[PDB]
């Protein structure tokens, strides 16, 4: 895959002392030593990572450099550092969740449980976080942390299902998003009054996930790779240069953070894709899906703030399929007994 | 150290004599830096057959390596490390290195509280969340707490920022570099104000904590080393991803290493490579031993004054136990 960067780079000066290049090496040992020798991150291109951590050592070699390269086919970045600021525009998995809430804030429902590691881990927490009448999911009752490839777990689903509420969440891997779908039809066959709440791809790995109910450039990274450059484009500095020498040069370019802040500054001056914080993008819009029979109609526009659903708005649950009405009573109760004359008359 | 490696080949490796049942080899770790990081772990692959016993040797002025030398390892499943006297925190998917910034924040609240002490301070928020998030956890007590505004790093808008607190003790830690911003800015600073700062670690350049062998030189740190591989090594006794550099990735980390106490120092680490009830010391610089080990408490200078006045509020007030109007009575634990 270099075509597209072939013409991203001779699309770079649109605009307006070279225009960088890479060659894309599967593994990373190599990758990691060409990263430097072979030439802030001009190129930043991670070509097809069909593993998880693989795009990390030569992102923190140019951070080593102190050039914050921008990635691309990320959408689980846990980066936030192990790092230091390295640059990103697709928004990770942090808030891919957030959105849910304030939907479901005037959507649906008010308490919905959710659920998980590290990724899952900044999830939650950042979904607490943004909750600060009032309501509550998980937090109103439980959120598990549990291990990654526990098969069998059978307690999960069932102290899940013996809750006030049948609406839960989730967000795992691909196994474990497989794994808890199966358990659903055991331990009360979960459905009929549940919901479910997941990345995009965990509904496109969901083989066998039929109730449960994504993405803007992702997987396709075709008309953002001329927004990204373009955004690089105006990181020239005005006021030294971005220094090019990899051995002999123990120290680090003070020019670095001290441009990556302004790039961290810089916003707008694009289109389509493009239009914060750090190596992040404060702004996207997402579609939803109800996995209708085995199609999943990526239908929404939830478009974070502003949500516009149309065209079969939903039929959630497996067993139902009918308007969700959402929060579930309880009849059972357990309660206190404590033993004294007035009240506690006690007996064999 | 250049030919002290050289020392360094016979004593220490003698050391590991001290204290080797049955140890197979440990013959040296060589250096051979050649002033380059670039390729420096291109030849550590390369000198990486019969797998290896375990090298460390790491030191570099002013600690940004440690994620090369985390995708080393996991590119060759080495569970070896390099340095002690360089450190700093990481936690990614080998890295043991004496540091504990919640155990320093632990022990700057201890000496708070025998040194009778209310601390709202913030500095340039590298990694903040940690420190701030320790410090308010830490709030949640019944003696300290009166001190909690925080601040924010950068002249003017740092002065007024930094006069907006006062509070007398005063402590802040963020990046040197950031650091000296705070002698440069309302130029509050009194002698009214000690200060501690954890995440610049290294050394000065007044009071703050410090690793128990930052003292001690180089030959301490490489005997900490062998003996941290010599329990790796007898844990093992109960593959280096064949040392490949030219399955499809390895996974596992503190597969035997656990914890052990060595050189009256507990030389152990957590599955997070942290710092487990370790040791640590405090300075005194107009360095001083001021500072801890055990869990316990240890603080020199049993002082009951506390220099204070820097504003004529603390009086000298004293009596005798009268009985009607003076109880003097025992109090362990705490007053009543
Ligand atoms: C970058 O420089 C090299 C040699 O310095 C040159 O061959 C190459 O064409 C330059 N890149 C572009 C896009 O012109």
């Amino acid at each position: 895959h270099e075509q597209m960067f072939r013409e991203a780079v001779n699309q770079a000066n649109k605009r307006h002392l070279n225009a960088t290049s890479v060659t894309h090496k599967p593994n990373a040992i190599q990758m990691a030593l060409s990263v430097c020798e072979d030439l802030a991150i001009l190129v930043s291109h991670p070509p097809t990572p069909n593993d998880h951590f693989t795009p990390t050592p030569v992102s923190y070699t140019a951070g080593f450099y102190r050039i914050p390269v921008l990635g691309l086919t990320t959408r689980m970045s846990i980066y936030s550092s192990i790092h230091l600021s390295f640059l990103r525009t697709v928004p990770p998995y942090s808030h891919q969740s957030s959105v849910w809430f304030e939907m479901m804030r005037v959507y649906s429902w008010n308490h919905i449980i959710l659920l998980v590691d590290h990724e899952g881990r900044a999830a939650q927490k950042r979904l607490e976080t943004l909750l600060e009448d009032n309501k509550r999911g998980p937090k109103a009752e439980k959120v598990l942390q549990f291990d990654p490839g526990t098969k069998n777990v059978t307690a999960l689903l069932m102290e899940a299902k013996e809750l006030e509420a049948r609406v839960i969440i989730l967000s795992a891997s691909e196994d474990d998003a497989a794994t808890v779908y199966r358990a659903a039809a055991m331990l009360n066959m979960t459905g009929s009054g549940y919901v479910w709440l997941v990345g995009e791809r965990e509904i496109s790995g969901n083989a066998l996930r039929y109730a449960p109910d994504q993405l803007i450039n992702g997987k396709n990274e075709s008309a953002h790779i001329s927004d990204a450059v373009g955004v690089v484009a105006q990181a020239v500095h005005e006021l030294t240069d971005p220094p090019r020498g990899c051995v002999g040069n123990t120290n680090i370019w003070k020019t670095g953070p001290l441009f990556k802040r302004v790039l961290m500054s810089s916003k707008y001056a694009d289109g389509v894709t493009g239009r914060n914080e750090d190596g992040d993008r404060k702004f996207a819009n997402y579609s939803i899906m109800n996995l209708q029979n085995r199609k999943l109609v990526q239908v929404g526009i939830y478009n974070g703030t502003h949500v516009i659903p149309n065209d079969r708005k939903i039929i959630w649950p497996g067993g139902e399929t009918e308007k969700p009405r959402g929060y579930q009573m309880s009849t059972r109760l357990k309660i206190v007994t404590i033993h004294q004359e007035p009240f506690v008359y006690v007996k064999p | 150290p250049a030919y002290a490696a050289e020392a360094a080949r016979l004593g220490p490796a003698v050391a590991a004599a001290v204290r080797s049942p049955g140890l197979d080899v440990r013959p040296v770790a060589l250096v051979l830096n050649g002033s380059d990081p670039r390729s420096l772990v291109l030849q550590l692959c390369d000198l990486l057959g019969l797998r290896v016993h375990g090298v460390v040797f790491e030191d570099d002025s002013r600690p940004a390596v440690a994620p090369i030398l985390d995708f080393l390892s996991a590119q060759t499943s080495l569970p070896i490390v390099a340095v002690h006297g360089g450190a700093a925190l990481v936690l990614t998917p080998f890295l043991q290195l004496g540091s504990s910034t919640e155990q320093q924040l632990q022990v700057i609240f201890e000496v708070l509280e025998e040194y009778d002490w209310t601390v709202a301070v913030t500095t340039r928020a590298p990694g903040h969340r940690a420190f701030l998030s320790y410090i308010e956890v830490l709030t949640d007590g019944s003696l300290v707490g009166w001190e909690h505004r925080g601040a924010l790093t950068l002249e003017a808008v740092l002065s007024a920022q930094l006069r907006s607190v006062s509070a007398q003790i005063r402590l802040l830690f963020c990046a040197r570099e950031e650091a000296e911003p705070v002698f440069r800015a309302a130029g509050l600073t009194g002698s009214g104000y000690v200060w501690f700062m954890v995440g610049p670690q290294l050394a000065g350049g007044l009071f703050a904590v410090r690793s128990a062998g930052w003292r001690d030189d180089l030959a301490r740190r490489v005997a900490a080393g062998v003996a941290v591989v010599a329990r790796g090594a007898q844990a093992l006794l109960r593959p280096e991803l064949g040392h490949d550099c030219r399955t499809h990735r390895g996974e596992s980390l503190h597969r035997y290493f656990m914890n052990i106490t060595w050189d009256n120092r507990d030389y152990s680490f957590n599955e997070d490579g942290f710092l487990v009830n370790p040791s640590l010391v405090v300075i005194s610089l107009t360095w001083e031993v001021v500072g801890w080990e055990q869990q316990t408490l240890r603080l020199k200078y049993p002082l009951w004054s506390r220099y204070g006045r820097f504003l004529t509020q603390h009086l000298t007030v004293a009596t005798l136990e009268e009985r009607p109007f003076v109880i003097v009575e025992p109090a362990s634990g705490t007053c009543i």
